[PDB]
RNA sequence: UGAUUCAUAAUAACUUUUCGAAUCGCAUGGCCUUGUGCUGGCGAUGGUUCAUUCAAAUUUCUGCCCUAUCAACUUUCGAUGGUAGGAUAGUGGCCUACCAUGGUUUCAACGGGUAACGGGGAAUAAGGGUUCGAUUCCGGAGAGGGAGCCUGAGAAACGGCU
RNA sequence: GAAACUGCGAAUGGCUCAUUAAAUCAGUUAUCGUUUAUUUGAUAGUUCCUUUACUACAUGGUAUAACUGUGGUAAUUCUAG
């Protein structure tokens, strides 16, 4: 079968077609998350450790994470959950998925590299692959550089430079959540709403409280001549 | 020498839309169906707008010939009136170029092409050209 | 069924709104708003067909989404906003302002008032309840809540609301020998003077309403609108003053307008 | 209010504690300890509750073709009612538990047929009638037959799912 | 401004008359027997766990799509790491 590895810490990985089936059955009947030493799978990642993330069967059906049972069932799979995206509002669907358990009946593996091990692969150590965004939030960007709680996040914004041949420029995302005099603004603004929303209200009170009382002062002098 | 005496009967003044609306009564002896060039370089000339401020539409020539009755508009200015005026009426009168699309059965098959696609579909291309490939 | 309903077909809009029978099927169904759907007249059937300001409902669009159309002093950019009865109804440009009161053939007239008239409207009293906190509050017939009224405003009594700060200035008490403006039924758009209301405690309490012409006619009091004292209206009443001549008076007016 | 244990208020608490703006645009005024300090406009979108509107659900009275070669039907397994609970958005045998033995019928119940969706209406027009109404408007019901449900204010939805 | 997330709509319309004989439906009531998005009007100074133990309000957190990259299936508006 494949395998699908990837080395999330530089981000890189690649695909091993590994025949000759004596390598592989140190997957076999082995769940997702269960960690495995690369030694028994080859002589090129020894020392390493994988971790059974995930993998697709042949006819291509999903790993299905923390089935049991290595065939295939139908499961009536919901939202936010795996080998399913819905195409409405609270549509379910009776999908067939694969089960966690690891068997003969892959057509690729996908292995975590949880530990490097001793020699250096030529596809997912040497590279490494960058992020393809900084961060975009103001807080975000503080616990990315580590300034403080009191900085200028503007001075310290990923900016990319985007080059169509005779023009160059820069591109920085936003700050999402900056502060901003618009935004204190607006915050003074529902304050004082609130404030003379209260005000009004209690105005309107008294002066009908008043208006009651000399309704009742009048109603009373009208009843005691009688 | 032709007699082709428009009048403006119904006038109502249109600050809303920035026009004024009327009826347009053509009586063309002799003649059959004045064009609504005429109609528009004449009505220009008596609300002192302009040609292409002035639009007509309607003109049901009367049984028997000789008069011809349908409606005007005169906008304030040619803005005013590419602001209001339907986009069809505007390329009658050449103010406006016609938008060449596609027909409307090949727009709705595109867009449900388009609705079987998740994404920008670079992924599916790159995917579906490297498998065929081999 | 299985939800509510978006579409108003053309013949089962209210008559009214004299609205063609051909020229398409369907009739511009009201939004939900201040007054019920067939005893309302949205802005599109106002400013196409009454008005003739518009010749579609696109040029319908094109003019209330320029802000130019307002009712009761608020901008109201919708085009089947449901503009009912007592309703100012301010055009800007033009400088003009309506109030839509019916005329006395039961349909809504296009009545021009004055900008001292269109500062105000009418209201007919639906309750007078006590809201959260112990505040009282009046809810007229166009669905205005109005808190701390009078004390002495009752159920189908008629405050004037001021449409700018939507307040009470004053009220007019539900008394015989008070002007009406039947709003309902085949009486509808008449005008007169109460005799009196039979009670009929269970349902229907009826107004015998007299005009000026001493024809009086029964109505229920979910028709009845008080405008005013005997005489002299709160409102600037429309050209007719709700007066329903019978059709040989009106073909009477009619030969006698007509010949010069 | 015709009428209430209504509206509403108060007291003692209760709550896998509901809401009480960490949202967006345009304009950038005003004041004096000139700090990018304090204030500040027109809107948009949210948001609790009440009212309104669009509705929905249930419901009173009365009205339907032919058939007795259909005279008794309902009550096992809710049929009529009472009490209490559950459930519901809510009334209610809607369902459950315990009691009572009721309820409909020659003024045609119950059953059978319908080549029956109901109505506004249509044909024929002395008057009365007879016959038609799947069909452009209103209401219902259904998406090949049944059943079950998700999301949502609203569906037992089928150009939604099982 | 594609995509995609979010929001709203997809419950309207359109078709058909199969079921259905106090059922639907019609006229007439009732909700003092209820739910109600939206619209419209009104509406919220009280937020402290057991105050003499508060943790930013010049404004908290992570976790995902789109995207990048590696794939499986003959195939689907399949989707996995
Ligand atoms: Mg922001
Ligand atoms: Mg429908
Ligand atoms: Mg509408
Ligand atoms: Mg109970
Ligand atoms: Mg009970
Ligand atoms: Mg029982
Ligand atoms: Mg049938
Ligand atoms: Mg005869
Ligand atoms: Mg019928
Ligand atoms: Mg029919
Ligand atoms: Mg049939
Ligand atoms: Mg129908
Ligand atoms: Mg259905
Ligand atoms: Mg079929
Ligand atoms: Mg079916
Ligand atoms: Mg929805
Ligand atoms: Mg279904
Ligand atoms: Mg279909
Ligand atoms: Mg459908
Ligand atoms: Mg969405
Ligand atoms: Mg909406």
């Amino acid at each position: 079968m494949k395998l699908n590895i990837s080395y999330p810490v530089n981000g890189s990985q690649k695909t091993f077609e590994i025949d000759d089936e004596h390598r592989i059955r140190v997957f076999f009947d082995k769940r997702i998350g269960q960690e495995v030493d690369g030694e028994a799978v080859g002589d090129e990642f020894k020392g390493y450790v994988f971790k059974i993330s995930g993998g697709n069967d042949k006819q291509g059906f999903p790993m299905k994470q923390g089935v049991l049972l290595p065939t295939r069932i139908k499961l009536l799979l919901t939202k936010n959950v795996s080998c399913y995206r819905p195409r409405r509002d609270g549509e379910r669907k009776r999908k067939s998925v694969r089960g966690a358990i690891v068997g003969p009946d892959l057509a690729v593996l996908a292995l975590v590299i949880v530990k490097k091990g001793e020699q250096e692969l030529e596809g997912l150590t040497d590279t490494t692959v960058p992020k393809r965004l900084g961060p975009k939030r103001a807080n975000n960007i503080r616990k990315f550089f580590g300034l403080s709680k009191e900085d200028d996040v503007r001075d310290f914004v990923i900016r990319r430079e985007v080059t169509k041949g005779e023009k160059t420029y820069t591109k920085a995302p936003k700050i999402q959540r900056l502060v901003t005099p618009q935004r204190l603004q607006r915050k003074r603004h529902q304050r004082a709403l609130k404030v003379r929303n209260a005000q009004a209200q209690r105005e309107a009170a008294a002066e009908y409280a008043q208006l009651l009382a000399k309704r009742l002062s009048e109603r009373k002098a009208e009843k005691a001549e009688i | 020498s032709d007699a082709v005496t428009i009048r403006t009967r119904k006038v109502i003044s249109n600050p809303l839309l920035a026009r004024k609306q009327f009826v347009v009564d053509v009586l063309h002896p002799n003649r059959a169906n004045v064009s609504k060039d005429e109609l528009r370089e004449k009505l220009a000339e008596v609300y002192k707008a302009e040609k292409d401020a002035v639009s007509v539409f309607g003109f049901r020539t009367q049984f028997g010939g000789g008069k011809s009755v349908g409606f005007g508009l005169v906008y304030n200015s040619v803005a005013e009136a590419k602001k209001f005026e339907p986009t069809y009426r505007l390329v009658r009168y050449g103010l406006a170029e016609k938008v060449e699309k596609a027909s409307r059965q090949q727009r709705k098959q595109k867009k449900n092409r388009d609705k079987k696609i998740f994404g920008t579909g670079k992924r599916l291309a790159k995917k579906v050209a490297r498998r065929n490939a081999d | 069924a299985r939800g509510p309903k978006k579409h108003l077909k053309r013949l089962a809009a209210p008559h009214h709104w004299l609205l063609d029978k051909l020229s398409g099927c369907y009739a511009p169904r009201p939004s939900a708003g201040p007054h019920k759907l067939r005893e309302s007249l949205p802005l599109i059937v106002f400013l196409r067909n009454r008005l003739k300001y518009a010749l579609n409902g696109r040029e319908v669009k094109a003019i209330l989404m320029q802000r130019h159309v307002k009712v009761d002093g608020k901008v109201r950019t919708d085009t089947t906003y449901p503009a009912g009865f007592m309703d100012v109804i301010t055009l800007d440009a033009t400088n003009e302002n309506f109030r839509l009161v019916y005329d006395v053939k039961g349909r809504f007239a296009v009545h021009r008032i004055t900008d001292e008239e269109a500062s105000y409207k009418l209201g007919k009293v639906k309750k007078v309840q006590l809201g959260k906190k112990g505040v009282p509050y009046v809810v007229t017939h166009d669905g205005r809540t109005i808190r701390y009224p009078d004390p002495n405003i009752k159920v189908n009594d008629t405050v004037k609301i001021d449409l700018a700060s939507g307040k009470i200035t004053d009220f007019i008490k539900f008394d015989a020998g008070k002007l009406v403006y039947v709003t309902g039924g085949r009486n509808l758009g008449r005008i007169g003077t109460i005799v009196h209301k039979e009670r009929h405690d269970g349902g229907f309490d009826l107004v015998h309403i007299k005009d000026s012409l001493d024809n009086t006619f029964v109505t229920r009091l979910n028709n009845v609108f008080v405008i005013g004292e005997q005489g002299k209206p709160y409102i600037s009443l429309p050209k007719g003053k709700g007066i329903k001549l019978s059709i040989a008076e009106e073909r009477d007016r009619r030969r006698a307008q007509q010949g010069l």
